[PDB]
């Protein structure tokens, strides 16, 4: 119950760095946000939906 | 520039290194090692007293 | 070139401070 | 382009100067800082609970957040003793996290989001001159503060209560059930004397008298962003005052650096906001304590020069206040003004009463003491008030400077010399010589 | 020592009242950019 | 042409660091001392002179690392590495303290040798020599802190040793062995560089606030360029602040920048001649009046007297480690103390 | 001392007050990118 | 000129009198004469002051047995601490002489003072049309005088542990604070040495460059300083010319080409450091004290080696013992 | 030890996640 | 308490000074247009 929350977290942290390299990077330039804009959704979707979980599961532990 | 200095400049900072990890400070500057601050005779603090015997002064005082 | 007054004090200043920089550095991880 | 030197006249290491005169990226700037603000709680709160060594007390493990998340009462027990860290850890959470968005929200408005409002969003753009919409933003964000208030107000009254030193044999998370809403005691405390013996502001020494000043400080705050929400600033102040972001700025500047210094006095005198169990003894509460501990070491036993009444006129490290009234004698004379919960019960009207220390001395008070005596921030370690205190002052010296250098610029730049002397039609070749 | 109080007292609040209004006075017109 | 003016002609030559005739004796003298400066912090103990260390292969950092004066043993003496004290043997010259002699040596010639450079240089640029005249004032402070005050004195032993914590030493040291406070060429002194710093703050603000709007730029650095034929601010608006704000004004830029100029020199200069004064012991450490009031009246106390008491306290509690050559040994009974005074 | 579960992350958290400084620092890193224009 | 208030606006922000007085002298003169006339009253003829509070007064008067060195007006008492003590606030006017109420009076004038010419400093500059920073220069001397003054005795609880208005009590108020201290290893009064120092040499620096590239507009039968006319609109001395010397007597890239950014150096360098020194005394007046490096060399059978910190420590012990007149 | 080196590995992470956004706007050519 | 004021009379000089010099200023007041200009400050006077 403790190394789900781990692995949940870290995997959380690691998602946390993406987004914080990719989101400045995605909307400044003048390529990106038109073929990648759900991207950024998804990432933010996934950030916000780990950070649930691992309030769940720090209940548990 | 930087074909000469990568090589000269790591092995000066390296001879640096050896200068003090292999004891030659001390042994050239006359600073006493941690363990020689006080000989088991003299467990005072050693001073020079006459000028003109400086050397033969020092000699006994740092031959133990 | 091989000799200019810029180089000749350049090199006395630097030849002696990454010598320093490598006996400082040295002091540091000494027992005490 | 609006970020160089050429379409601006503003140097790089002037260069958020450029950010004056819009509106968007302005915005994104406040956020962004508002971020990186709420990060540092969050993390350094993480930092303190990640080094928190449960025997130690708080304020002899260099933490500054903890001991203030103690005095709002979560995870304190009776006698200041810490139970669980675990609140803690969600407020650390909670801050960073929000700090994420913030974060977001700054980047987004300053590098993407339009760099003017009032041409997209006209509900929040301004000019810096239009006196309506800068005392509507004004009541605004002071209707916001006073809410923070009275929400500390709630968590006072109605959600878990706050740490109280007060409390009878020791401070406890105790229920404010009846703060101080007479408007005479807040009024003397606004009006007291800032000097020694009174304090001003400072000497708040209740709970009660805590949750009815900030009742009243977010009722008044509501009542006046509706005002100037509704209201438009008078003749007077219209001409009184420089109309612009700079000036704005430099008196937001002077009134964070007045609270600086308050908050400076309040962490190195105070002890019923700033618990001495959570930030350790002030350094005229450990003087004082080592002079009572001193005392009872006298009284008991009585080998140390003092048997019997003999020495002085009343017993040893005894004399009398310049009014008269009982103190501990020595070097700490010039603390009687200190009031610490541990020798409450021990005052009477005239002062210290020999008598009750004799008989009416508990053994807390007796550790509490000892403890405060072994910790002083003066001497007998770093206290977290020195740490607080030497901050905050300095920060309220160099904001006054900041304020100083803002002001006398804001109004340079109204007045249209901030850039040099115009040597076409000088001021001084027009006033006559002497 | 109540005379010499409200001496000081009376001297004080005038030269402050002083400041005050004279500050209250449009201060920002007196320069000599002002037109 | 000769040797002479071709060597002169070499040593002229614009090049990234001018070397001149001067730099025969700045560029050597002045390397030396610096390079035997850090070797003496670096390397070189103070454990048979002073008692002390002072080294970064001893522990020390960087306050507390310092080229210590030479054992009280040696009076004023040269201290040659082949002199009789040290015979040529470099770990005795070390260890008896010829580095510092070595590197005070060479940092006074080195000093000459840039004064000398001073001279040189604005004779080939054609200006007035009024550096290397400035340059006096730091001359003066060396020679009479780290040469005369230790030729009068027992030996080099009591001479400034090169070291931050040193230095606090040796104030300290002044302070109680001789109340140089008290002393009116160190108070004229202290004078001159505290105004000396009044006049570069209050001259650099004035005319930062008092500089014409030569450019449509809100930071004004960019107006200035040096070939300029106008001046960049405004004296007369400055005199007319200063003269209303102050009661009186420079009016006269030469006056000003010659002012600023002699306040450090003059004040630096008083201080020499103090610190000469010391050198003898010819000190002002005590009134004599107030002295034979304070005898004659237990009751009677001024700050002066509290100074003669710390001063005491300093001597007494300092003497035994500062000079371990004397051998001082003093009982706790003989220590004074604010109790029992 | 943290919770059982996040303990592991003590080192990233003990670098994340420090995290602020960095950003002044980044700013500057960005103005000697575009050339202190 | 339209009212009797506007009148007098008028001429409290004239231009045209000798001193200009303004908004700020408003507050300024009354409390700086009062302060100067006070301090003059207490150097010539005040009684003895019982600084620490156990009944044993110290003269620092000329009429009591005291030069010019070694007059001061005595801090106030450490029985009153930091309490507000004016003159009705005492039994008796020998009562507020005794207990240093002439120090407070000084003291709280002179910073009301010196706040009021930080802000005349401003008002004319406004008033003259000029840029308004000179006062964010004078700041740091008066910050420095504040925490001397005012902050030092808050923070230690007692006005007794101020500086003495005199020439000894300020050497003792340096001694003491270097024996409670250590204020010689406070990196903030190192800086404030170094701001000073370096003032003192930019001054030197900038002078001796300025004179020594004078234009030469004078005769040898005259002083130089006429080759210069107030008001002209030329510049008196060749900035080329000091900047190639500079730029030779030094490596080439040590020059400041630009006067006004060198004007601004020379501004910013001693303000920065005397704010500086100013701060590291406010923190110490809350005990946060200097670097201690006391006993940090050993050897290997754990006696401690002595550096010179140590020495320095046997100083600061030795001046600590006589200033505590107890235990 | 192995948690000095975590907090290295951290800082190193960190202080590289700064830079890396100028670097990626640069090799996008944005708005720098 | 309050001001320092002690004695009721103290409360004489904190407001009828305050007023009467209020009063004056009202005399400049009234002199001014107090209409709204639109400008970082108010160059009628
Ligand atoms: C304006 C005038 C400025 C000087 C007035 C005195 C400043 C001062 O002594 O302030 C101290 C007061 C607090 O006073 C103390 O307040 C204390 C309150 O504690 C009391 O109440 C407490 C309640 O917990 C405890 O019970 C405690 O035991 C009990 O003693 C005591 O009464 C002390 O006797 C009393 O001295 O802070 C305050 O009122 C808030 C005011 C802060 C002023 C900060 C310093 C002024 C600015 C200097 C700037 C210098 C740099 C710029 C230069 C240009
Ligand atoms: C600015 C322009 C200069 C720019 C900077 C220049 C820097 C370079 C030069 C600096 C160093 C110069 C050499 C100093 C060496 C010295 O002084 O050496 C000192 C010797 C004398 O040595 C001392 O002599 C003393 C007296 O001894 C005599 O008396 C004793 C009594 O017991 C014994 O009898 C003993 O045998 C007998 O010799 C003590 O013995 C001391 O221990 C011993 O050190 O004089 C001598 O060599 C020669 C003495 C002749 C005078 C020459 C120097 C004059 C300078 C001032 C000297 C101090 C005067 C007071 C200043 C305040
Ligand atoms: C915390 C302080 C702070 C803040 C909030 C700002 C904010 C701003 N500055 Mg200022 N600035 C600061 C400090 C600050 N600056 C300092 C210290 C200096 C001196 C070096 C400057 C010098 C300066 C100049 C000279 C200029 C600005 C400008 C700007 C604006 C746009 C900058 C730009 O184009 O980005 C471009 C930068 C990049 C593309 C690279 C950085 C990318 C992002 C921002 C990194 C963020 C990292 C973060 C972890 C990402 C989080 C992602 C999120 C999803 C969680 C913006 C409002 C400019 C402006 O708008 O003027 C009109 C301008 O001209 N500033
Ligand atoms: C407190 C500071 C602040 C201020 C004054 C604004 C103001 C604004 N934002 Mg910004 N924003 C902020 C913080 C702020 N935001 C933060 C912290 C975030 C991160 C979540 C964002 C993210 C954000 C986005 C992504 C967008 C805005 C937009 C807007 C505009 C419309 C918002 C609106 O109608 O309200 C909505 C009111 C509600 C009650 C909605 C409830 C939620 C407005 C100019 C929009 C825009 O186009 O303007 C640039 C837009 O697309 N904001
Ligand atoms: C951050 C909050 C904030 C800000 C920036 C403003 C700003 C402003 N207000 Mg608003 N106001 C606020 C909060 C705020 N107000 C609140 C909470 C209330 C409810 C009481 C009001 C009620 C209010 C009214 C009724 C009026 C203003 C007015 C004004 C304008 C001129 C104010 C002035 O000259 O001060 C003048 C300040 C004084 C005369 C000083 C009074 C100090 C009192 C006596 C307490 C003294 C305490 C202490 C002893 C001294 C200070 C100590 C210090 C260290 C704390 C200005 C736009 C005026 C205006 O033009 O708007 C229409 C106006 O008529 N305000
Ligand atoms: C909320 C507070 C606040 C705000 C919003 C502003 C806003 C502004 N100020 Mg003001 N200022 C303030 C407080 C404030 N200031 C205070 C308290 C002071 C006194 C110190 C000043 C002194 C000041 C001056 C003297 C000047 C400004 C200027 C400016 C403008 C440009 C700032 C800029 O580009 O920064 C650029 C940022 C930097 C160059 C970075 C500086 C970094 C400092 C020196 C390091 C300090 C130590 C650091 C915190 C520790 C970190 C360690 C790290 C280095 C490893 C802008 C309008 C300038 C201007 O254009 O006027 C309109 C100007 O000339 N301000
Ligand atoms: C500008 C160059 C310069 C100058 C002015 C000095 C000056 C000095 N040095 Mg330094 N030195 C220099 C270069 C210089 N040195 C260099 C390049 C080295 C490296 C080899 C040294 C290494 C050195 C050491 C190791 C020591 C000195 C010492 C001394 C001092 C004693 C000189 C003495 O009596 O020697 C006597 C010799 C001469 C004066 C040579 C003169 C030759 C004559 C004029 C020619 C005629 C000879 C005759 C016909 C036969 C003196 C202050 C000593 C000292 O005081 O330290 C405490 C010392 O121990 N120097
Ligand atoms: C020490 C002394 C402290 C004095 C504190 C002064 C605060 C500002 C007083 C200016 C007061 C002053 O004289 O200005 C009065 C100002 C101008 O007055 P007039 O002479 O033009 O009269 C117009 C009428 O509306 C009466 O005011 O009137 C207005 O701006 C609108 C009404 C606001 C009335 C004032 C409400 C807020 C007053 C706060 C008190
Ligand atoms: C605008 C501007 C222009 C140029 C200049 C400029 C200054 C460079 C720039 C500014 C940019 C700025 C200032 C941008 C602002 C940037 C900011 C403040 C970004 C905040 C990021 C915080 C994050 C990702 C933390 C998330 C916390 C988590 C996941 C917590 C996790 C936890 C859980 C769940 C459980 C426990 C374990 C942990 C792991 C601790
Ligand atoms: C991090 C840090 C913080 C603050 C900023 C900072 C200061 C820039 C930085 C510091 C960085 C640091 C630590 C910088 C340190 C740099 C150092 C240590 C430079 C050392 C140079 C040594 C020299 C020149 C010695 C030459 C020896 C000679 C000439 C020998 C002479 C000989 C002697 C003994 C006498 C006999 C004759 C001979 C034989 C000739
Ligand atoms: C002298 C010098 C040289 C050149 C000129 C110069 C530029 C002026 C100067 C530069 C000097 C220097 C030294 C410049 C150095 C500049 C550097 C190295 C700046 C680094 C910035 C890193 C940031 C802002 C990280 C943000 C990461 C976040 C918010 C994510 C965090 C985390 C992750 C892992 C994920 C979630 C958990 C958390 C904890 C939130
Ligand atoms: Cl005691
Ligand atoms: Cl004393
Ligand atoms: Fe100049
Ligand atoms: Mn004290
Ligand atoms: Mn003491």
């Amino acid at each position: 119950m403790v190394a789900i929350l781990q692995l949940l977290v870290s995997m959380l942290i690691l998602l946390s760095f993406a987004l914080v390299v990719s989101v400045p990077v995605i909307l400044v330039s003048p390529g990106e946000w038109e073929k990648s804009k759900g991207l950024v959704y998804t990432g933010a979707g996934l950030w916000f939906g780990l950070v649930i979980m691992t309030a769940a599961f720090n209940s548990f532990v | 520039y930087w074909i000469i200095h990568s090589i000269t400049i790591p092995a000066l900072f390296v001879a640096g290194w050896l200068f003090v990890s292999t004891g030659l400070a001390y042994d050239i500057f006359g600073t006493p090692r941690p363990n020689e601050y006080f000989t088991q005779e003299r467990q005072q603090v050693p001073l020079v007293n006459d000028r003109f015997s400086a050397k033969q002064e020092l000699e006994d005082l740092t031959k133990g | 070139p091989i000799f200019t007054f810029r180089w000749l004090a350049i090199h006395g200043l630097a030849v002696p401070t990454v010598f320093f920089l490598g006996a400082i550095t040295s002091m540091q991880f000494i027992q005490r | 382009a609006g970020r160089d030197i050429e379409s601006t006249g503003f140097a790089w290491w002037s260069g958020n100067s450029r950010l004056i005169n819009v509106s968007g990226k302005l915005l994104g700037a406040h956020v962004a800082h508002a971020g990186l603000m709420v990060f540092w709680c969050g993390a350094m709160t993480l930092f303190e609970v990640a080094h928190y060594i449960p025997e130690k007390p708080l304020y002899e493990q260099g933490l500054i957040l903890l001991p203030h998340l103690a005095t709002l009462g979560w995870g304190v027990g009776p006698g200041g003793e810490i139970v669980d860290i675990y609140p803690y850890f969600v407020v650390g959470i909670l801050h960073i996290i929000s700090s994420a968005v913030l974060g977001f929200g700054g980047v987004y408005h300053s590098l993407i989001g339009p760099d003017t409002l009032e041409e997209s969003f006209p509900a929040f753009g301004y000019d810096w001159r239009d006196k309506n919409k800068i005392t509507t933003i004004l009541g605004i964000h002071l209707v916001i503060l006073g809410f923070g208030a009275l929400l500390l107000v709630v968590k006072a009254m109605y959600v878990g209560g706050l740490y109280d030193t007060w409390a009878p044999g020791g401070g406890d998370v105790r229920i404010i059930d009846n703060p101080t809403l007479n408007p005479v005691v807040i009024i003397g405390y606004v009006l007291k004397s800032p000097w020694g013996g009174d304090g001003w502001i400072v000497s708040v020494n209740n709970m009660e008298d805590i949750v009815g000043g900030h009742i009243w400080i977010g009722f008044t705050c509501i009542a006046g962003g509706f005002w100037h929400i509704l209201t438009k600033p008078f003749a007077w102040a219209r001409r009184a005052y420089v109309w612009s972001g700079e000036a704005y700025l430099s008196y937001s500047l002077v009134a964070v650096s007045l609270m600086g210094f308050i908050a400076s006095q309040y962490s190195w005198y105070n002890n019923t906001a700033y618990p001495s169990e959570f930030y350790g003894p002030t350094g005229p509460e450990a003087s004082q304590s080592q002079a009572f501990t001193f005392l009872v070491r006298d009284q008991r036993l009585g080998a140390s020069v003092a048997s019997a009444q003999g020495p002085t006129g009343l017993g040893k490290y005894l004399m009398r206040s310049p009014s008269g009234e009982i103190i501990l004698g020595g070097e700490t004379q010039r603390f009687w003004d200190l009031r610490a919960p541990w020798i409450e019960p021990l005052r009477g009207p005239n002062g210290l009463d020999l008598n009750k220390i004799k008989n009416d001395i508990q053994p807390w008070q007796e550790r509490r003491a000892a403890e405060y005596m072994t910790h002083a921030p003066l001497g007998s370690f770093v206290s977290p008030r020195s740490w607080l205190t030497c901050a905050h002052f300095l920060l309220g010296f160099v904001f006054y400077i900041g304020h100083l250098w803002h002001a006398g610029r804001a109004r340079a730049a109204a007045a249209g010399f901030e850039k040099g002397i115009n040597r076409e039609n000088e001021p001084t070749l027009s006033l006559r010589p002497i | 020592m109540f005379t010499l109080k409200i001496v000081v007292y009376t001297t004080v609040t005038l030269f402050v009242s002083l400041f005050t209004f004279g500050f209250l006075s449009n201060d920002a017109s007196r320069n000599p950019n002002r037109k | 042409r000769g040797w002479f003016d071709l060597m002169d002609d070499w040593l002229k030559r614009d090049r990234f660091v001018f070397v001149g005739w001067s730099g025969l004796l700045l560029f050597p003298t002045s390397y030396l001392s610096i390079g035997g400066w850090f070797t003496g912090t670096t390397f070189v103990t103070s454990w048979y002179t002073h008692g002390l260390a002072s080294s970064y292969l001893e522990g020390c950092n960087f306050f507390t690392a310092a080229v210590s004066t030479p054992a009280n043993s040696m009076g004023h003496s040269l201290l040659l590495l082949w002199g009789p004290e040290a015979q040529g043997d470099f770990t005795r010259w070390c260890q008896i303290g010829g580095l510092w002699a070595f590197c005070a040596l060479h940092g006074s010639f080195g000093l000459i040798g840039f004064c000398l450079r001073q001279f040189e240089i604005a004779r080939l640029v054609g200006i007035r020599p009024y550096n290397a005249i400035a340059f006096s004032g730091p001359i003066a402070i060396f020679v009479s802190v780290f040469l005369m005050y230790p030729l009068g004195q027992a030996s080099w032993f009591f001479a400034p040793s090169l070291g931050v914590a040193a230095i606090f030493r040796f104030l300290l040291f002044i302070q109680g062995f001789h109340n140089f406070t008290l002393n009116p060429f160190h108070m004229m002194g202290v004078a001159g560089i505290l105004g000396a710093a009044l006049l570069c703050a209050i001259h650099g603000a004035t005319v930062q606030n008092t500089i014409f709007e030569d450019g449509d730029a809100a930071n004004t650095f960019r107006a200035f360029t040096p070939t300029q034929a106008e001046e960049t601010y405004s004296m007369v608006t400055a005199n007319r602040f200063w003269s209303q704000i102050f009661g009186v004004a420079f009016s006269n830029k030469r006056w000003l920048h010659f002012f600023m100029l002699f306040v450090p020199l003059a004040g630096l200069w008083t201080s020499a001649i103090g610190i000469v004064g010391l050198a003898l012991n010819l000190r002002a450490y005590d009134f004599v009046s107030q002295e034979l009031r304070a005898a004659e009246d237990p009751e009677f106390e001024t700050f002066y007297t509290k100074n003669i008491l710390l001063n005491e306290g300093i001597r007494s509690w300092m003497a035994a480690q500062d000079q371990p050559h004397e051998n001082f040994i003093f009982p706790e009974e003989v220590l004074p103390r604010g109790n029992a005074l | 001392k943290l919770p059982e579960a996040y303990a592991v992350f003590k080192p990233i958290i003990d670098v994340a007050p420090v995290i602020p400084v960095f950003f002044l620092l980044l700013a500057f890193v960005w103005q000697a990118a575009v050339g202190f224009r | 000129s339209a009212s009797l208030w506007e009148r007098f606006c008028s001429w409290i922000t004239s231009t045209d009198n000798r001193l200009y007085i303004g908004w700020f002298g408003v507050l300024m003169i009354p409390t700086l004469l009062t302060a100067t006339t006070v301090y003059i009253i207490a150097f010539i003829a005040a009684p003895p002051v019982d600084i620490d509070g156990i009944r044993e007064p110290v003269a620092g008067s000329l009429l009591y047995g005291n030069n010019i060195i070694t007059g001061a007006v005595i801090p106030s008492s450490a029985s009153i601490g930091i309490h507000f003590y004016p003159i009705w606030e005492a039994a008796s006017l020998d009562e507020w002489l005794y207990n240093g109420g002439p120090y407070q009076l000084i003291v709280d004038h002179f910073l009301l003072g010196v706040c009021g010419w930080i802000g005349r400093e401003w008002e004319f500059s406004y008033r003259l049309g000029m840029r308004p920073w000179i006062s964010v220069a004078f700041t740091a001397p008066v910050a420095a005088a504040s925490a001397v003054f005012l902050v030092y005795p808050i923070g230690q609880g007692s006005f007794s542990d101020g500086m003495p208005l005199g020439i000894s009590g300020t050497f003792n108020f340096m001694l003491v604070f270097q024996a409670e201290h250590n204020i010689l290893m406070h990196p903030f009064h190192q800086l404030g040495v170094a701001g000073v120092f370096g003032g003192s040499l930019f001054s030197a620096m900038h002078g001796s460059l300025v004179t020594s590239s004078l234009i030469r507009e004078t005769t040898e039968n005259e002083s130089a300083n006429y080759g210069y006319k107030f008001g002209q609109e030329e510049e008196t001395y060749n900035i080329v010319a000091a900047h190639g010397y500079f730029g030779r007597l030094i490596f080439q890239y040590a020059s400041f080409n630009n006067s006004r950014a060198l004007h601004f150096f020379l501004g910013l360098w001693p303000v920065v450091g005397i704010w500086f020194t100013a701060l590291g005394i406010m923190t110490m007046a809350f005990n946060l004290n200097g670097f201690n490096f006391n006993q940090s060399v050993v050897d290997s059978q754990g006696r401690v080696i002595n550096t010179w910190a140590d020495i320095l420590n046997r100083a600061n012990l030795g001046m600590e013992v006589m200033h505590e007149r107890n235990a | 030890n192995l948690q000095t080196v975590a907090q290295l590995i951290s800082l190193f992470l960190i202080l590289t996640s700064g830079p890396a956004i100028i670097v990626l706007i640069a090799l996008r050519r944005g708005n720098l | 308490e309050a001001l320092g004021v002690d004695d009721g009379r103290l409360l004489v000089p904190l407001v009828l000074i305050p007023v009467f010099i209020a009063i004056l200023f009202s005399n400049f007041a009234s002199t001014q247009d107090n209409e709204d200009f639109f400008d970082t400050y108010d160059q009628r006077r």
